[PDB]
């Protein structure tokens, strides 16, 4: 599975 | 023995010309096991191997959720790195982003990995200790002050460390006639001249898995490294792989030169001769 | 901007045998940006029926596609993958040789 919402740049 | 779990982003945007475009694939090893693509219809994350699909509608439904917000995030990506580099509205840019778990032959963490890039470069990476970032340049290194301040690198090791190796160990299980096979590669030579004084030597293998494989040429038994043609790694379509290495060699000499293979699924590395 | 070119390569699933039905593949690694045209050929006609993976990348972020149809071999029929990308001035033709 993946991993949570991704923090943004 | 050795295994690998990772997932693959791209985001590229079209200015002008609607949303930027969104793929997501999750390999274990070799071995594709899902999708998501922005433009498709079904707008959701699909199976695309055997085993995965007795997965129930709470993963289906929480994997497209999550990765139609990853698609979000890249989306805000696309805007803020196009400031961090002063670029302008209507190119069209590309982010990538690939993470995923490594574990051994005994199935226990050996390494994580979260890496992003930014037209084709690297931007920010976590590093090996999952607790600190590589950043490769000067926009990156922004990116690296925000993501310190919001403890980025905590989520993701538990991440990495946790949850990542224990979904890899599932589907290890659950997909074992796929994912614990190894196939050893078919090997042979071909010699075709190419004029009456040279000719292609072409060391071949084939229906090999997984696709991790050393093929080279020796003439004499001194490595011909910067003669020798090697070719990508291929799929075959149905699972397994081919690969080739090359050598145009005078007529005549062809009993110098022999082609070794090493592959996991072989007892021992194998030499081919011409004699 | 980084480009990277594609390396073309076309060839069958199975060891090509006239009259067996067998599959025809493109495969287009090594490039950057994504965006790529990919035809499969036969006798220099775009064929129809071809499927492709989904968009995925390598360690040093360059994307790879692979195209292929189910096909048989004859004789006279002629294969060939055709690539239009940014790095290729014109699309490049990459023909299909059964006796590599």
């Amino acid at each position: 599975i993946t991993d949570q919402v991704p923090f943004s740049v | 023995g050795s295994h690998s779990m990772r997932y693959f982003f791209t985001s590229v945007s079209r200015p002008g010309r609607g949303e930027p475009r969104f793929i997501a694939v999750g390999y274990v090893d070799d071995t594709q096991f899902v999708r998501f693509d922005s433009d498709a219809a079904s707008q959701r994350m699909e199976p695309r191997a055997p085993w995965i699909e007795q997965e129930g509608p709470e993963y289906w439904d929480g994997e497209t959720r999550k990765v139609k917000a990853h698609s979000q995030t890249h989306r805000v990506d696309l805007g803020t790195l196009r400031g961090y580099y002063n670029q302008s509205e209507a190119g069209s840019h590309t982010v990538q982003r690939m993470y995923g778990c490594d574990v051994g032959s005994d199935w226990r963490f050996l390494r994580g990995y979260h890496q992003y890039a930014y037209d084709g470069k690297d931007y920010i990476a976590l590093k090996e200790d999952l607790r600190s970032w590589t950043a490769a340049d000067m926009a990156a290194q922004t990116t690296k002050h925000k993501w310190e301040a919001a403890h980025v690198a905590e989520q993701l090791r538990a991440y990495l460390e946790g949850t990542c190796v224990e979904w890899l160990r599932r589907y290890l299980e659950n997909g074992k006639e796929t994912l614990q096979r190894t196939d050893a590669p078919k090997t042979h030579m071909t010699h075709h001249a190419v004029s009456d004084h040279e000719a292609t030597l072409r060391c071949w293998a084939l229906s090999f898995y997984p696709a991790e494989i050393t093929l080279t040429w020796q003439r004499d038994g001194e490595d011909q490294t910067q003669d020798t043609e090697l070719v990508e790694t291929r799929p075959a379509g149905d699972g397994t792989f081919q690969k080739w290495a090359a050598v145009v060699v005078p007529s005549g000499q062809e009993q110098r030169y022999t082609c070794h293979v090493q592959h996991e699924g072989l007892p021992k590395p194998l030499t081919l001769r011409w004699e | 901007m980084i480009q990277r070119t594609p390396k073309i390569q076309v060839y069958s699933r199975h060891p090509a045998e006239n009259g067996k039905s067998n599959f025809l593949n493109c495969y287009v690694s090594g490039f950057h940006p994504s965006d790529i045209e990919v035809d499969l050929l036969k006798n220099g006609e775009r064929i129809e029926k071809v499927e492709h993976s989904d968009l995925s990348f390598s360690k040093d972020w360059s994307f790879y596609l692979l195209y292929y149809t189910e096909f048989t071999p004859t004789e006279k029929d002629e294969y060939a993958c055709r690539v239009n990308h940014v790095t290729l001035s014109q699309p490049k033709i990459v023909k299909w040789d059964r006796d590599m």
